[PDB]
């Protein structure tokens, strides 16, 4: 499946603060109206669905942007050669601490994270890991990336993110809005940035992606209607960045309101 | 216990300092000065230096941004780094200087003019809409126009009945 | 000496150029923090062969 983006992947500039200015940057943005391939996991419930496994490459960043009310998704990990020699990268948020860690094991190919996602057992069983050989580094933060609320329950969130690999560092964008509950392919058109959290002083050369998904231990309520059990509706999307120029705008105060593609028709150019 | 100088345990740390091909993390202790406001100085930060008069202004930045640009894509604003406090940068004073001569052949005495100041950057003081005049008495009178000034301000080599350049 | 001679006419004649200089510097970095285990634990006695 596929659909269109109308105006998003749009990440801050360096720390740099600008008020009321027209600046323009290159940079691997996201082109606007672009495809998007959609690769969720259809069901589930009620109908035992294929788990969606998408081994699919890094290709100089991924627009990753789910909606969902209980976490759903955990892991991002990447790799090149994901068999024997590939450093893991592990950005698994539950809701004890990080898992954080690009020690060097024996890397599987699970799309789920263990199993049982019932309250009888803990977050998350690291049944992955097989055998560990030799570390190299672990952040394990207590703030989790992971943040959602819950409270009223019909209205869903989305979380974006945006990985790119730089080239001693690995960047990392995210941001949360409370989106109201509405029909999957009905992204909401508006702008929003993403805000810069960590960054981590990484020197792998990633080629390939492969998530993992695995469903909170904190079950609500049975989510019967369309926005509860979010089993069944996932909303796994990935989007390829590439250089273009875009012009920001600035408000009074730091944050940006609206952004040019800067090659969308003549119009634009004009501009 | 019971040994010689040839028995003697030596438990040694080897120590392998390894700088390779990626993000470089052991690197060396910093130290820091304090923070002398209102003056014109030389400031190194952590990746911007320069010079100038450190004041305080009432801006509000997102915890993130640490640097801070201009229209004319200058450092203007900065940030305390161990204080979290919002500096604002100046450029240090500067000018241009003029001379008035009346004459040579007249006498001797002439007068200054600092452009861009308001007579406090370094005896008649008198502040005028392009510097300060040094040298010079306002008269509340009106004569014609000898020597131009500035913004409708003329100056000509009068008597004050000794003589000296008066201003109006 | 500007004019280049030694008579100089009725006027006003821009000349120099008043400037401030710096005088002393302020390096200001973060709070140290991070200190790494550098060293093995006190030295702990218990050592390996």
């Amino acid at each position: 499946a596929y659909t269109n983006s109308f105006t998003r992947g749009v990440y801050y500039p360096d720390k740099v603060f600008r008020s009321s200015v027209l600046h323009s940057t290159q940079d691997l943005f996201l082109p606007f109206f672009s495809n998007v391939t959609w690769f969720h996991v259809i069901s589930g419930t009620n109908g035992t669905k294929r788990f969606d496994n998408p081994v699919l490459p890094f290709n100089d960043g991924v627009y990753f942007a789910s909606i969902e009310k209980s976490n759903i998704i955990r892991g991002w990990i990447f790799g090149t050669t994901l068999d024997s020699k590939t450093q893991s990268l592990l950005i698994v948020n539950n809701a004890t601490n990080v898992v954080i860690k690009v020690c060097e094991f024996q890397f599987c190919n699970d799309p789920f994270l263990d199993h049982k996602n019932n309250k009888s057992w803990m977050e998350s069983e690291f049944r992955v890991y097989s055998s560990a050989n030799n570390c190299t580094f672990e952040y394990v933060s207590q703030p989790f990336l992971m943040d959602l609320e819950g409270k009223q329950g019909n209205f869903k969130n989305l979380r974006e993110f945006v990985f790119k690999n730089i080239d001693g560092y690995f960047k990392i964008y995210s941001k949360h809005t409370p989106i109201i509950v509405r029909e999957p392919e009905d992204l909401p058109q508006g702008f929003s940035a993403l805000e810069p959290l960590v960054d981590l002083p990484i020197g792998i050369n990633i080629t390939r992606f492969q998530t993992l998904l695995a469903l909170h231990r904190s079950y609500l309520t049975p989510g019967d209607s369309s926005s509860g059990w979010t089993a069944g509706a996932a909303a796994y999307y990935v989007g390829y960045l590439q250089p273009r120029t875009f012009l920001l705008k600035y408000n009074e105060n730091g944050t940006i309101t609206d952004a040019v593609d800067c090659a969308l028709d003549p119009l634009s150019e004009t501009k | 216990p019971t040994y010689g100088v040839g028995h003697q345990p030596y438990r040694v740390v080897v120590l392998s300092f390894e700088l390779l091909h990626a993000p470089a993390t052991v690197c060396g202790p910093k130290k820091s000065t304090n923070l002398v406001k209102n003056k014109c100085v030389n400031f190194n930060f952590n990746g911007l230096k320069g010079t100038g008069v450190l004041t305080e202004s009432n801006k509000k930045f997102l915890p993130f941004q640490q640097f801070g640009r201009d229209i004319a894509d200058t450092t203007d604003a900065v940030r305390d780094p161990q204080t979290l406090e919002i500096l604002d940068i100046t450029p240090c004073s500067f000018g241009g200087v003029s001379v008035i001569t009346p004459g040579t052949n007249t006498s001797n005495q002439v007068a200054v003019l600092y452009q861009g100041v308001n007579c406090t950057e370094v005896s008649n003081v008198f502040q005028t809409r392009a510097g300060c005049l040094i040298g010079a008495e306002y008269v509340n009178n009106s004569y014609e126009c000898d020597i131009p000034i500035g913004a409708g301000i003329c100056a000509s080599y009068q008597t004050q009945t000794s003589q000296s350049i008066i201003a109006y | 000496c500007t004019l280049k001679s030694f008579t100089v006419e009725k006027g006003i004649y821009q000349t120099s150029n008043f400037r401030v200089q710096p005088t002393e510097s302020i390096v200001r970095f973060p709070n140290i923090t991070n200190l790494c285990p550098f060293d093995e634990v006190f030295n702990a006695t218990r050592f390996a062969s």
